[PDB]
This record gives C-alpha cells, sequence and structure tokens, in this order.
C-alpha cells in the first residue's frame, strides 16, 4: 500500500525518511522481486536525490543480499548505470568506491 | 546554397544583411542564425567574430531582452558549431566572462555542455586560465548554480596544489 501510494500520494519528504528506515530493513524481509521492483521505481522519479536514496538503502541490502541477491547483486550496479555529471559521478563514484574495496569489506566499513 | 559551387564574397555579404538584424525581429533574426552559420569554413570568421563580439556589446545595451534572449542562446549554438571545427580564441573567453555576468539557468546548461566537452576536448591551456578566471567568478559570486558548478569543477582538479 505505502509503496504503491506515496507513489500517486507524493511528497519528498516522507520518502527521505521512509528511505532512511527503509534503507536500514532490506532483506531480513524478504520478497526480493518486489522489493526490487518498487524500488526501481523509486529511483524511476528524477531528482539525482530520489534516485539516490535506492542506492543508499541498498547497501545494508546488498550487504546481506536475499533469496537470490549475491551474484546478481554484483551484476546489477553494472546493468543500471548513470551519467549526468554529478549524477554521473554518484554511479561512477559508488562504484568508484567500490572499485576502492573488496567488495565484502567494502560492505563491512560503510555499512558500519 | 546547392550553388555549391558556392562562392566565397557571398558569404561574406550576410554580415552587411545581419546588420540590419539589430532592428530586430528574432523569429526573423533566428532564420538568419542558423543560415549564417553554414557558409563559414571557420574563416569570414573573424571580421565577423569581432562582429559577433560587437553584437555582443551590443547586447548588453541596456536590454529588455525578451526574444532577443533567444536568440542569444541560439547564436550560442551556432557558434558553437563552428569552435568544434575551429580553432578558435580569445574571444571564447569572453564568452567566459560574459557567462558570469549573466544569471538564468539554460546557459549555465550550456556551459555545462562546455564543461562536457571541453572535458574532450583538452589542448587545456586555455583552461588554466579560465579555471582562473573563473576562481575570481567563483568567488565573486554564489548561487544553486555556481554551487553546482564548484561540484564538477571539484571533481576535475588539477595543480596549484
Amino acid at each position: 500500500h505505502l509503496c504503491e501510494f506515496i507513489e500517486d500520494c507524493e511528497f519528498t519528504v516522507l520518502a527521505t525518511r521512509i528511505l532512511h528506515l527503509l534503507g536500514q530493513e532490506g532483506p531480513k524481509t524478504n520478497n526480493p522481486s518486489k522489493y526490487i521492483r518498487f524500488i526501481y521505481n523509486r529511483v524511476v522519479l528524477e531528482h539525482e536525490e530520489v534516485r539516490a536514496g535506492a542506492v543508499s538503502a541498498l547497501a545494508k541490502f546488498g550487504a546481506q543480499n536475499e533469496e537470490m541477491l549475491p551474484s546478481i547483486l554484483v551484476l546489477l550496479k553494472r546493468c543500471v548505470m548513470d551519467d549526468d555529471n554529478e549524477v554521473r559521478d554518484r554511479a561512477t563514484f559508488y562504484l568508484n568506491v567500490l572499485e576502492q574495496k573488496q567488495k565484502a569489506l567494502n560492505a563491512g566499513y560503510i555499512l558500519n | 546554397k546547392e550553388h555549391p559551387a558556392h562562392e566565397r564574397v557571398l558569404q561574406d555579404l550576410v554580415m552587411d544583411i545581419l546588420r540590419v538584424l539589430s532592428t530586430p525581429d528574432l523569429e526573423v533574426r533566428k532564420k538568419t542564425l542558423q543560415l549564417a552559420l553554414d557558409l563559414v569554413s571557420s574563416r569570414n570568421v573573424e571580421e565577423l567574430v569581432i562582429v559577433l563580439k560587437k553584437e555582443v556589446i551590443k547586447t548588453n545595451n541596456v536590454s529588455e531582452h525578451e526574444d532577443t534572449d533567444k536568440y542569444r542562446q541560439l547564436l550560442v549554438r551556432t557558434l558553437h558549431s563552428c569552435s568544434v571545427r575551429f580553432p578558435d580564441m580569445a574571444a571564447n573567453v569572453i564568452p567566459v566572462l560574459m557567462e558570469f555576468l549573466s544569471d538564468s539557468n539554460e546557459a549555465a546548461a550550456a556551459d555545462v555542455l562546455e564543461f562536457v566537452r571541453e572535458a574532450i576536448q583538452r589542448f587545456d591551456n586555455l583552461r588554466m586560465l579560465i579555471v582562473e578566471k573563473m576562481l575570481e567568478v567563483f568567488h565573486a559570486i554564489k548561487s544553486v548554480k555556481i554551487y553546482r558548478g564548484a561540484l564538477w569543477i571539484l571533481g576535475e582538479y588539477c595543480s596549484t596544489k
């Protein structure tokens, strides 16, 4: 309900809060395809900023992986990628950051 | 124009004609600009450029742009193209300056466009000055646009360690 409605019940501000929370929660509650499905959408919206949250939430999530995620988790960041300079940069950088640590290690430091 | 035997001169006479444009009507003007761009094998250029600069001054003036603004953007496009081909010069520096003066996004977008481009183009030298120029501009200024500007530039970085 939240997901859907909020989508078409708007307000960016809400998203900030919820994002943050969601950010922690991920794969302890599974339903991956859906959740992904959502996540993509959330990003769908413009705003470098709106887009950005899906990646950040993801870090706790990614790290944990779910009912299918690690392989693919690795595949995805690749599949979804962006320019728009500082938006480019965000993709690049997260990557670059990613680039910079053994992704397993990477996850551990950053997450905390 | 498909008199592709296309004589030198003719291209050249344009400016004269173009002068008339100062008695505006953008829409007409606009048609001109496209038209204009074409002839230049990166030449009859300077005289023009100069003239452009004249335009530029003219553009300053006191203005109450409403139509001409548009023109400016266009001009810049028209202008942009040339440069690609050309080796260009001080004139260009001036845009940079000019741009600093200005206050609306579309230009920033162009600028940015330039950011991109230039990032590709790198013969560099100019940039550095400009970067300096910019440094001034920057010091000299505040805004989201700027704020954004900083970001990329910052991103870019080099010397004066």
